[PDB]
């Protein structure tokens, strides 16, 4: 790895620069040499590598979205043939999204989930496990989809349970792995009323817990039940 | 698209 | 060339794909392939070679300040050491960026400029000369600097002499031109004067041009001639 | 900063 010869502390260092630059590539980079030094990462590590990764990919996300509207656009009758630039260079940008949603799974499976033993670090792992699932779910066609799609919701609901048993029900990270898996339900696995049941159960039991917080966690919860909400007026 | 964190 | 089993056609319509869907270094690297074909381009080419590298220096030259004024911050009195980082990645941004502009400016004296023999084609090229001289001229701290500085400062004078002779007070090349080129005064050639004499007189022969125009002329001419006052208004 | 095009 091009980052095997910089210190822990100054990759870490480095991700936060490049997070002020928005140099998200480069903060991904930097965030893989971190965990590859094999030593658990902090809360705050957890999120540079998530922030680093998701601001990556959905660029990635974004720009396939853009040509694959263009591509389908071409293959509507009446349309003129203009050869084979639209899928090539939509293939160029899906193979680019796979390779870094394949290097997200091989960090987290080599090694942080294993060694994972707290709530806050092995939901929010698992969690990020469903999600590069479910981007690769997004573009999947072939043999594999039905079992990429079932990676997605095998890892979600891993987290899932154990972030009922270990987590107050107004616990950001449960909040946000239920928000995520409930966008799974209704996009990726054609469920939206699991995905309208989740969203609604999740945002009613965080009200009646919010009660429990300080000013700053209330702050950490609503933001998140807002989302969930926004998703629900969205969907119904 | 919806909200995702 | 990773481009050069790529049809020139083929490129160029991969770099207009890139453009809709925000992938600016995609499109730097298909119009570099479409330049190294050797043939001359045609003014929407050159159009998107020229939107292609300025998003990409762009990008670079807005992260570079960040981490800059970081750095600057960092060698205050009172501040606390926190060891060679910040200079690393500042400098790490900065031979990346110097990198892209030691490419535009590549692709231009092999071959672009020598073969552009109508105004709008060598005007706009030594545009871009001046205009990725002066990205190195922002950086620039060794024996080298001064060098660099003339650099631009002749290549944005041969294109103003060749753009008077030549071309009407209002062609947007003409006026874009002027407009860098008061920017190289203030900001780099240390010379406020200059770039406000320079923007005013462009302004005002503008101006007065423009009642030859269509419609269509006339904004085009009028968005440049709104950025020449933005900045009179800036820097008076 | 200024505006160049
Ligand atoms: S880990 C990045 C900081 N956290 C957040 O921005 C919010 C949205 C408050 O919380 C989560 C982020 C990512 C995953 C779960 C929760
Ligand atoms: S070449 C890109 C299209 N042109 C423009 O956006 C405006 C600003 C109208 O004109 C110029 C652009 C670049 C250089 C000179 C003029
Ligand atoms: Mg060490
Ligand atoms: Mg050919």
């Amino acid at each position: 790895g091009a980052m095997g010869s910089m210190e822990r502390a100054s990759l870490i260092q480095k991700a936060k620069l490049a997070e002020q630059a928005e140099r998200y590539e480069d903060m991904a980079a930097f965030m893989k040499g971190a965990v590859e030094k094999g030593e658990e990462l902090s809360n705050e590590e957890r999120c540079l590598l998530s922030v680093a990764y998701k601001n990556v990919v959905g660029g990635q996300r974004a720009a396939w979205r853009v040509l694959s509207s263009i591509e389908q656009k071409s293959n509507e009758e009446g349309s003129e043939e203009k050869g084979p630039e639209v899928r090539e260079y939509r293939e160029k940008v899906e193979t680019e999204l796979q390779g870094v949603c394949d290097t997200v799974l091989g960090l987290l499976d080599s090694h942080l989930i294993k060694e994972a033993g707290d709530a806050e670090s092995r939901v929010f792992y698992l969690k990020m496990k469903g999600d590069y699932y479910r981007y690769l779910a997004e573009v999947a066609t072939g043999d594999d989809k039905k079992r990429i799609i079932d990676s997605a919701r095998s890892a979600y609901q891993e987290a899932m349970d154990i972030s009922k048993k270990e987590m107050p029900p107004t616990n950001p990270i449960r909040l946000g792995l239920a928000l995520n898996f409930s966008v799974f339900h209704y996009e990726i696995a054609n469920s939206p009323e699991e995905a309208i049941s989740l969203a609604k159960t999740t945002f009613d039991e965080a009200m009646a817990d919010l009660h429990t917080l300080s000013e700053d966690s209330y702050k950490d919860s609503t933001l998140i039940m807002q989302l969930l909400r926004d998703n629900l007026t969205l969907w119904t | 698209f919806p909200a995702t964190v």
